[PDB]
């Protein structure tokens, strides 16, 4: 098609991105070179790169980004494509300075001499390590190696080369190292309205054992991560998302705060957010 | 001779259609009165013999009622005690019979002493001005309830059992002597639970893993109490101790006429709907707090070791 | 030396065979070949097998065979040793004995239409299955793969040839998968004085999942694996029998019952059995 190549080309672009983020681009791009100038019309090809860009892969990420970009861009008839294209450009800058919106806020509550546990490699939990590091922090960390995907090896390499001990462990030994580590921080995959995160498959296990030792559960995500689910229990969350499952669902209940450009928020703050943006 | 034969069938069958007699303490008197009646009226002459056809009437009763344990659990304990005798005598025929006898003797005697041992060991479980929760009626637990209350006052919030509310006559009798008593639904156990200081149960059985088989609803105050962190107390006999363990038996729990739970009155529904009133329920032993029987009060984590002490364990299947 | 090859080829002799059976074969053979006939010279041959024999296998279970019927042996002088190894015969066959009751007393706790949530391979578990299918009794069953050493693997193409449904999980899904579980039944490879048992690195967290979400958790072992350990963290256990560690401790807090020859045991009475045998 046209979409697929050019998204596949975005991620050989910049291995240094997130898949949101290509998503948004792809969509802005699909809306600005067909020039679909229809009241309801647009919405169809709109839907359709939805669709399209969510069966190619199974995030639940690129998904939370297309509904929520596609409302906020719907929510903006000659002039409504005019400022609708203005307000895409914006939504994007917002959404790059994201990250470091994220890095900036979080990387004061990693007390120094701490021992940061990470479960697979994430670019937010490793921007804020890197925000925490440039502040003249030392930690230790450890890291699940993340059995289905050896991510948890990834983490490690990016992470020794900010100059920390890094000691990556295994799928099952989190249970083991618990007590050694002083916190937990995250990068949630997609954020529920209850609080929770759709995570990868051991995230449920890390706050698991987190409640088992009141260890502080720490999780940073980006706003466009939020996704207008409610999962009761593991079968509950959509099967296309999970794919020998993938990705998990943890509730808020093992959540301490969350990280987003938003602010610190309380588990029970993103369900306003949600419901002030009405999906 | 017959008569024995006739007894021994009235039993069976007065345990396999209804409840009788009423108290399982009278029941574990009378199953050990037939239990030596049958010792004695049989032309038994090595103890493997007796043991064997003890064990076939002893297999008789339990299928005449699994639900009712103590008839089992006792059948074992005279097994034991036959197994004690044979030891020390063979580690002797009229002695042995005569000694197994005499065992039975202090076993009985020692049977209806446990009502007043859980009733003075009472006291310095309850304090002034404290409130406690119970539910159902149970003889052990008024007992224990009657003989606090002769030097201390306290409150009794008696949760009434549904379909059999046996709590309203407990309830009743709690207050002939004063004691200030509030009745229930058990639907407000958990409403009423936040200002309970102790909860103090009976029970139908108690198992090895230290769970107990006690009234329906007994359950979900248990976990009530778990949930309030009340210690839960079980002030239950030593018959009632049964050395089977909660998954590796059969018929837990007893079911009785539904009429009892949705009356025949309803009409056409009750094609439709299927209804079920189990009279029983399981209590796991991470929610009991403390065992109190006629030797003296015990954590659940010790229920195994008085198990070791009453029945043999190669006589756990009868 | 002599030792060292025999323990050798007796794992080669019955690849279907336990290491602690092994070791107590190795042992009383040693005692037998060597003709020790002294009063203290011969514990100083006894602890020298034992060392070596855990310095060749780093087994908690092998040490704790070991001390116990080296304590069996010892409470048993010409006749001393004429009858201490008459005691050593009749261990033996007891022991072997063990697995057979240990299966034929825990079969019957399977309700059937349940589903079996095992850790990686186990003898002990393998058997109770095996009994329990045998009596005609359907469930499916769940392996965590035991990603260090592959035996989650070995146990689903061990359970496979049994004629009943194994679906080997993820080593991080059981966190996922723990609510389609009815129980969990894992072969403790040493059981320490409170009740806890040092089993495979994920033992843990099957544990606390369990309680989690109140299923139960139950544990299958040897008389002989009872070792008088009482470790009060993760770091706490020995650390010659972690060796990335490769064996942890899980509280009595976390354990249901435990299944041995000595009958189903509360995790408050192998104490119980452990003081009455005096180390
Ligand atoms: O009057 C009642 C009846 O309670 C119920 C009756 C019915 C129901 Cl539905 C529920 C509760 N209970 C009493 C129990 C003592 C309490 N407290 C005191 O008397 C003082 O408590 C203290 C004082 C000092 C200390 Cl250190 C601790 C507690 C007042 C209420």
């Amino acid at each position: 098609k046209e979409l697929i190549e050019y998204f596949k080309s975005q991620m050989k672009e910049d291995p240094d991105m997130a898949s949101a983020v290509a998503a948004i681009r792809t969509l802005l791009e699909f809306l600005k070179r067909d020039k679909g100038e229809t009241i309801q019309g647009l919405r169809a090809n709109l839907t359709s790169a939805i669709e399209t860009l969510c069966g190619v892969d199974s995030s639940v990420a690129v998904s939370s980004g297309g509904e929520l970009f596609l409302r906020f861009i719907s929510l903006a008839y000659s002039k409504c494509k005019k400022i609708m294209i203005e307000r895409g450009e914006l939504f994007l800058r917002r959404i790059s300075l994201s990250r470091n919106k994220i890095a900036d806020l979080c990387h004061t509550f990693i007390k120094d001499g701490a021992t940061i546990l990470t479960h697979a490699y994430s670019r937010v939990v490793l921007r804020v390590l890197e925000a925490a590091v440039a502040a003249k922090k030392r930690f230790s960390v450890y890291v699940t190696e993340s059995q289905p995907d050896l991510s948890g090896k990834k983490m490690a390499k990016a992470l020794c080369h900010l100059n920390v001990p890094v000691t990556v462990v295994l799928d099952a030994a989190v249970g083991y190292i618990m007590e050694k580590a002083d916190l937990v921080i995250v990068g949630a995959e997609g954020v529920v309205e209850n609080g929770g995160i759709i995570n990868k498959i051991g995230t449920n296990q890390m706050a698991v054992c987190a409640k088992a030792q009141n260890k502080p559960f720490y999780v940073v995500a980006e706003s466009f991560k939020f996704v207008r689910l409610f999962p009761l229990n593991q079968q509950d969350v959509p099967d296309k998302f999970k794919y020998h499952p993938w990705v998990d669902y943890t509730a808020p209940s093992l959540i301490t705060l969350l990280f987003t450009d938003l602010g610190v928020l309380t588990p029970s703050a993103v369900s306003d957010e949600l419901i002030k943006l009405y999906l | 001779g017959s008569e024995l034969s006739e007894r021994i069938e009235s039993f069976v069958e007065t345990l396999k259609r209804g409840g009788g007699p009423r108290s399982s303490e009278e029941m574990a008197r009378e199953t050990l009165g037939l239990l030596r009646q049958i010792i004695t009226d049989h032309r038994w002459s090595n103890a493997g013999e007796l043991m064997e056809l003890i064990r076939r009437e002893g297999r008789r009763m339990t299928a005449a009622q699994p639900s009712e344990t103590t008839v089992g659990n006792m059948v074992r304990r005279v097994l034991k005690i036959i197994r004690e005798e044979y030891g020390r005598l063979h580690g002797h025929y009229a002695q042995l019979q005569s000694n197994i006898i005499e065992a039975i003797n202090e076993l009985l005697v020692e049977l209806e002493g446990t009502m007043e041992n859980i009733a003075a060991q009472a006291l310095e479980h309850i304090h002034s001005n404290e409130v406690i929760m119970t539910i159902g009626f149970s003889r052990t637990v008024e007992a224990f309830l009657k003989e606090a209350a002769r030097k201390r006052k306290f409150h009794v919030i008696v949760a009434e059992c549904a379909p059999f509310c046996q709590g309203h006559e407990m309830a009743v009798n709690l207050s002939k002597a004063g004691i200030e008593t509030t009745v229930m639904t058990d639907a407000a156990i958990f409403a009423v639970m936040s200002r309970v200081n102790k909860v103090i149960i009976g029970t139908k059985t108690i198992l090895a893993n230290g769970a107990l088989r006690a009234v329906t609803g007994t359950h979900t105050l248990a976990l009530a109490a778990k949930h309030h962190s009340t210690p839960l107390i079980v002030c239950a006999p030593m018959f009632k101790l049964s050395p089977q363990f909660p998954n590796e038996e059969d018929s837990f729990h007893k079911f009785v006429a539904p009429e009892e739970v949705l009356p025949f009155t309803e009409g056409d529904i009750l094609e439709k709907v299927s209804v079920h009133c189990p009279v029983f329920d399981y209590v796991p032993p991470e929610l009991i707090t403390l065992f109190i029987s006629n030797i003296g009060g015990n954590a659940p984590s010790y229920i195994y070791r008085l198990m070791s002490e009453l029945y043999h364990p190669d006589d756990h299947v009868l």
